[PDB]
């Protein structure tokens, strides 16, 4: 239940079909049986009920009582129930979010273009300042970037399969020339 | 999970928010009519007639194919209202159609005022309703 | 005589003795005679029947009849442990567990549909494409007529988005920031969606993955397409008749009424009707011959699901013998040592036929849907052009 | 008509007779006959338009029946071949068996006759536009 | 369920209670094995597993 | 209600198939359906050419040659063979090794016979 | 001058979109090859579970 598809417990069939039909519905049974065994009602060695119990079990097999009592305990009193080969709307789903988010962006731009151009019907100073500010900020940001060492983080560790949690062995905040 | 029903509530929220703008123009046009203009108010409404009555016609085909029989039903009283409003009251036009040839009457103008506040009240009802069933279907 | 059990060897004419006969119950009888200790003598029953009580004469009818009276001493054969047989002969513990199983035809590819090209995307997507198509064309309309920079009518906004979806741009393009956002995210849509169509179709044609239509008896029970069928006089048909359980009642009322007759007269004919059906007939058989006919040429059949009941085959002796207790302890010895299992891999799975890709070209049947939509779309446009000619010129 | 294996020269008219199916081509069967019917109409209408050139509409309408006859030949030949390919599909896989279908010289003629109606249906439209600008 | 040990040769459990007189019958998942069939009598299998 | 002759209608449809949009496009809803369903045609056909060619070149790349006896042990589409006398048969016969058990299992029960009588005949069969 | 900027930007997007289509086709093929465990023989080969 915890290993996420890494462990396959080889057990008895009827304990496997029990635990499958048992809350939480987390495990299942694949394939068929590996050997063939059998359960038997068992008498001492020379009992009186050696033959009538033998004829009882065969009579219950043919009437279907042993299957009626099988569907009751393993399956009826069991807290469970009982692939499409195609891309669904969960695979290509952010595409419909970028599309709808692009149409919603466009109509609020059509509101802004309408208000800006209706009041336009009713320069060098800007481009001088916007060129200089975006330059000296761009001079500032790359200047900080080249000198400061936080370009790349690098964590190497080991796996601990209990919880599949990890433990570090190494961690970096490396830079352009500074580990 | 994102399903075809959930996409239909997204796209109708995108479009009914353009339908509320068609009726906020519908209130501001007739309000400036009475305070003050025929051919100006004649034109600007009629080009926003058949866009309005057909985007809502897109909705009625959208929720049909999404098998959302509730939200299909809540737009039915407006659809046959729209169906009567184009077929009957055409008065003449002889162009695209609606709303204006020589209006100037407290009967017709208050009937346009009966529209103006009702269409805004119905569509703003729908925008929060379409937001409701969108968020409902996505997290369920 | 029934395979993979005793069967006459290929040179049965020249040989004589215990060497004319080969099979599972010859190798089994050799192992029973080793652990018990005797010299066996293989004697095929004269009747050729397993054993049943005759109606009112009360004389038995085969291998059960030979053990009761005097004609044999042991029956190492596929003889089912039932109630009416245990009352006269003594069985061992089962050397083989089995039950009623389901035989189908091996699942083939298909017949490719007339809309089989739509398969790489789910029908939830192909509808989302159509309504996002109109929903973009509506937004491209509104934003081009209101808030203009015109040319994008709803006639032309549907055409720009069609060319954008069908990877073939048009002789119109939006000229406003507002209209170019609508164009730009609809272009990103159709890049991803059509790369996802080609990629999933490349996943299809590479990895060929067949599925079984039915995989149990309950999944047989809730369908109407595939027919059932058993033999007309056996323990299989009598099982479904006197059952009461939940599903085999429903699987009887179907088979009792529904015609042409699902019942057959021979196992060999019932296998034929599986192959003479292309996947509508499911012969309900006993588990061991189903695994037999699966592993024989021509390989066309398949066992699905698990067994429907549980019964067993057992070595029988007369009622009171010095063989009865040593043979019973021999079967449980051969079961735990894996002799009964290594003889199972031998005769069913090793001493037999079939084992455990090509990418043919796409046939016209795979893409025949778009040839029908094309000519149907050409016939539709000749209708519209006649309607246009009447409406324009006469008025 | 069986040809080499048990050379049964009895030609089985498939409607009532009796291995292959070969009533798979009954779905395809109407469409060459529908197209031959549309083409034979067009040959009537294009000839009488040449006999009487005081009408022009006889030329263009005969242009439609040629082009409709071609589109009935495509759906003919598509549904013919699509009915073939999914019957060589329903053959149980084997290494001692081979099927080899091969189209013949009457399949080529229905293929060639597609090109001739689409030619004549185009040419009956240019004949109309020259005749309609004449009158 | 039941097992003889090599030391004392005494069964422990439901096989032990049938052989050594404590019980009459053992309706349970008692698996039909070889080493048990020599000391007790199993019926036909009521469950194949 | 042209620019579309048959020479320009045959040219619009090359460029619609060969996905290279032409100078002219239909301006009537009659013609914009013929333009529309021809575009959906070529969208499916070219995606089916690209993805069937990708299914060819993947599967021929999966084809791994025989490089062991274990690779022969699984792949029973290439038949084995052993000279029908001598120590090469007697190796696979009395073997108790897992791969060589399965190899003798095939070779003893197969038709037509994998067991050749002579080396020069066995090379001839290869 | 401008038809080189137009030219090398076209060759860029020719490679990038062909690398998106064909890596997505390599995703969906390999996840389709993933066959679940259906026997002990399928466990016998696959020693990652
Ligand atoms: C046609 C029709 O149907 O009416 C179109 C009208 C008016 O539009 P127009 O300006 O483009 O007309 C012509 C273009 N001119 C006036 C710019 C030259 O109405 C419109 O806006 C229709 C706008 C779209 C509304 C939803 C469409 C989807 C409906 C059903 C699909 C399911
Ligand atoms: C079944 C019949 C249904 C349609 C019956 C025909 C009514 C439309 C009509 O008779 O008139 C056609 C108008 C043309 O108008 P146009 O201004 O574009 O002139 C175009 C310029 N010339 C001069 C080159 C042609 O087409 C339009 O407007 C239609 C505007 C939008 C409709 C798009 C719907 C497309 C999907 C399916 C159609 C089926
Ligand atoms: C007119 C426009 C047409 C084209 C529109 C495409 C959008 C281009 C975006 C421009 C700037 C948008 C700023 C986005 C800010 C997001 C902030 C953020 O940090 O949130 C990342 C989000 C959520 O993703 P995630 O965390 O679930 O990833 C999985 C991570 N895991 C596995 C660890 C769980 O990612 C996202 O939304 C990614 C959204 C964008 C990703 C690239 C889209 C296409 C790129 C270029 C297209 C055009 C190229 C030139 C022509
Ligand atoms: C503006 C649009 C311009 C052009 C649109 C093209 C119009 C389509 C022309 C006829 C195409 C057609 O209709 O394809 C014939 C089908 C085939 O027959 P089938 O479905 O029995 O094949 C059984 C296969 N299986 C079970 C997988 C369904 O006939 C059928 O019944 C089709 C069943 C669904 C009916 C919708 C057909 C297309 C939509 C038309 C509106
Ligand atoms: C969705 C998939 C469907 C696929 C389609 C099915 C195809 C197969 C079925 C039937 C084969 C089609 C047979 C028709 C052959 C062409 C008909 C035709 O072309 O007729 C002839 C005339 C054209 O000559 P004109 O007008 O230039 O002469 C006027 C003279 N001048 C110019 C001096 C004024 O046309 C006229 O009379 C026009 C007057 C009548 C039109 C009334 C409105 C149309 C309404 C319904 C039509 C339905 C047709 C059946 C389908
Ligand atoms: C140009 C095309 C044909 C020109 C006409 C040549 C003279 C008329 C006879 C004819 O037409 O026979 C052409 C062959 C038929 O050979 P066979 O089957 O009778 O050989 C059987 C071997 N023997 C004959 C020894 C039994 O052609 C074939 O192979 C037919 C099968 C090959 C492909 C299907 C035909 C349609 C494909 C393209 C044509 C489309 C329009 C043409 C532009
Ligand atoms: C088979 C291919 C067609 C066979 C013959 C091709 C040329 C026919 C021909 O020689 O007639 C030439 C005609 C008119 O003669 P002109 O030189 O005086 O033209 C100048 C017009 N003026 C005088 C107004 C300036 O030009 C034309 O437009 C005739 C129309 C073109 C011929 C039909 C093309 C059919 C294409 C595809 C359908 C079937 C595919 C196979
Ligand atoms: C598998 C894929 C293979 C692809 C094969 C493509 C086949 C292409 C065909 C090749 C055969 C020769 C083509 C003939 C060359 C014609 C050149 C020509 O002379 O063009 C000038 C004429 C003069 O008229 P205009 O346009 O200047 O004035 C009217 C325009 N206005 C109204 C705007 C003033 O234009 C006209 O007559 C209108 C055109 C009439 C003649 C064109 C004949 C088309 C021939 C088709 C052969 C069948 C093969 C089909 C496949
Ligand atoms: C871009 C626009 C929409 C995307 C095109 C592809 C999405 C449509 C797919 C679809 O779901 O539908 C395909 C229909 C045929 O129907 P079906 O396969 O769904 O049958 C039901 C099938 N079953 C029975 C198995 C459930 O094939 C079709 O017609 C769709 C292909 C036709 C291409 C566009 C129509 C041409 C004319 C457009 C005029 C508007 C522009 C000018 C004004
Ligand atoms: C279409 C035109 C030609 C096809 C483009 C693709 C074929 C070129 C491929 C090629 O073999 O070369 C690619 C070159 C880089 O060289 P390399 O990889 O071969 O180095 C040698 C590599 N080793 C060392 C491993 C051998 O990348 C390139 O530049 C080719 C891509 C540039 C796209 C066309 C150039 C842009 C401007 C064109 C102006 C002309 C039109 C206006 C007048
Ligand atoms: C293509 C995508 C990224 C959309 C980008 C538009 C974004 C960045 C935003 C949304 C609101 C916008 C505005 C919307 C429209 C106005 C009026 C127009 O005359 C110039 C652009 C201008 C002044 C803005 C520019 C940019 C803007 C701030
Ligand atoms: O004791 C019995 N053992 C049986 C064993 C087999 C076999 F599986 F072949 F071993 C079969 N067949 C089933 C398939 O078709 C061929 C014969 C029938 C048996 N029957 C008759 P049924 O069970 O009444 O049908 C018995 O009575
Ligand atoms: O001692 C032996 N030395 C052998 C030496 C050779 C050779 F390599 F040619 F020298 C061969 N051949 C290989 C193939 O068949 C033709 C001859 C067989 C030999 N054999 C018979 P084996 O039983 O098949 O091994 C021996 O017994």
């Amino acid at each position: 239940r915890k290993s996420k598809g890494k462990y396959a417990y080889l057990l008895e069939s009827t304990m496997n079909e029990y635990i499958e039909q048992r809350k939480p519905c987390d495990t299942m049974k694949v394939g068929g049986n590996l050997d063939s065994k059998g359960y038997g009602i068992a008498t001492p060695k020379g009992s009186s009920l050696g033959t009538p119990v033998n004829l009882a079990v065969l009579k219950l097999s043919e009437q279907g009582v042993l299957d009626k009592l099988k569907n009751k305990w393993w399956y009826d009193k069991g807290e469970c129930g009982a692939k499409t080969s195609a891309l669904s709307l969960s695979n290509v789903a952010g595409v419909f979010y970028i599309l709808v988010g692009g149409l919603g962006l466009a109509m609020l731009v059509a509101l802004i273009e309408f208000c800006y151009k209706s009041r336009a019907e009713a320069g060098r100073k800007a481009l001088t300042l916007l060129s200089s500010v975006f330059a000296v900020c761009g001079l500032g940001l790359l200047g900080i970037a080249v000198s400061t060492d936080y370009w790349l983080y690098l964590e190497e560790g080991i796996i601990l399969p209990q919880n599949q949690s990890t433990e570090v062995k190494m961690s970096l905040h490396s830079g352009l020339w500074r580990v | 999970a994102f399903t075809f029903a959930a996409f239909c509530y997204m796209l109708t929220l995108v479009l009914c928010a353009s339908l509320i703008f068609f009726v906020i123009w519908h209130i501001i046009a007739f309000d400036e009519l009475r305070t003050d203009n025929i051919e100006r108010i004649c034109c600007l409404l009629r080009k926003l007639v058949v866009p309005e009555y057909s985007i809502h016609g897109l909705f009625c085909l959208m929720f049909l194919c999404a098998a959302e029989w509730v939200t299909l039903g809540l737009n039915i009283p407006l659809l046959f209202y729209h169906l009567w409003r184009y077929f009957h009251r055409p008065a003449d036009g002889s162009e695209v159609m609606y709303d204006a040839v020589s209006i100037m009457n407290a009967d017709i103008l208050n009937y346009c005022q009966k529209e103006s506040w009702c269409k805004l009240a119905f569509y703003l009802l729908s925008f929060f309703y379409y937001l409701y069933s969108m968020v409902y279907t996505l997290v369920s | 005589l029934e395979s993979p059990y005793v069967m006459m060897k290929k040179n049965h004419e020249m040989l004589e003795g215990n060497e004319r006969y080969e099979g599972y119950c010859v190798d089994l009888a050799a192992e029973i005679a080793k652990h018990c200790g005797f010299k066996y003598k293989l004697t095929i029953v004269g009747d050729g029947k397993y054993g049943a009580r005759d109606a009112d004469t009360k004389i038995w009818n085969g291998m059960v009849g030979e053990l009761v009276y005097g004609k044999a001493d042991i029956a190492i054969a596929p003889l089912t442990i039932t109630l009416v047989r245990e009352e006269v002969i003594d069985f061992s513990k089962p050397f083989m567990s089995l039950g009623i199983s389901i035989m189908i035809k091996k699942p083939q590819k298909s017949k490719p549909g007339v809309f089989s090209f739509l398969d790489p995307l789910a029908y939830e997507i192909w509808m989302c494409i159509v309504f996002a198509y109109i929903g973009v064309s509506v937004v491209l309309f509104l934003v081009s007529r209101f808030s203009p920079y015109n040319e994008f009518g709803i006639f032309n906004s549907l055409w720009f988005s069609l060319g954008a979806f069908m990877q073939q741009g048009c002789d119109i393009s939006p000229r406003s920031l507002s209209g170019r956002i609508v164009g730009g995210v609809w272009w990103f849509f159709t890049l991803i969606i059509i790369s996802s169509y080609t990629a999933n179709l490349a996943a299809f044609l590479t990895v060929e993955r067949m599925v079984s239509p039915i995989e149990s008896a309950e999944d047989l029970s809730k369908q109407t397409e595939i027919a059932y069928g058993t033999l007309d006089s056996g323990s299989t048909k009598e099982f479904f008749r006197r059952s009461k359980i939940a599903v085999f009642d429903k699987m009887w009322t179907y088979m009792r009424s529904a015609e042409p007759s699902v019942f057959v007269r021979t196992t060999a004919e019932g296998v034929a009707r599986v192959r003479k059906s292309k996947g509508k007939y499911a012969y309900l058989l006993e588990s061991t011959m189903n695994e037999y006919i699966e592993q024989r040429k021509p390989c066309d059949t398949m066992k699905v699901g698990g067994n429907l009941d549980s019964k067993g085959y057992g070595i029988a002796t007369p009622k009171g013998s010095s063989l009865g207790t040593p043979v019973n302890l021999a079967v449980l010895k051969l079961s735990e040592q894996g002799v009964l299992d290594k003889l199972k891999n031998k005769w069913w799975y090793d001493k037999g036929e079939c084992g455990a890709e090509k990418t043919s070209a796409l046939s016209l049947s795979n893409v025949a849907g778009v040839f029908y939509i094309l000519v149907g779309g050409l016939g539709l446009a000749m209708l519209v052009a006649l309607i246009e000619f009447c409406y324009k010129s006469r008025a | 008509c069986f040809l080499a294996g048990e050379e049964r020269g009895r030609c089985f008219t498939i409607e009532y007779v009796m291995v292959n199916v070969l009533k798979m081509i009954r779905s395809a069967t109407p469409f060459p006959l529908v197209s031959l019917f549309f083409m034979f109409i067009g040959f009537i209408l294009s000839n009488i338009g040449h006999i009487r050139p005081h009408r022009t509409i006889l030329a263009f309408v005969s242009g439609i029946f040629f082009i409709l006859s071609g589109l009935s030949l495509v759906v003919g030949l598509v549904l013919y071949i699509s009915s073939i390919n999914d019957e060589m599909l329903n053959r149980t896989k084997d290494a001692e068996t081979y099927f080899n279908y091969k189209y013949g010289w009457s399949f080529a003629f229905a293929a060639i006759s597609f090109l001739l109606t689409e030619s004549a249906g185009v040419m009956s439209v240019y004949l109309f536009m020259k005749r309609y600008t004449a009158e």
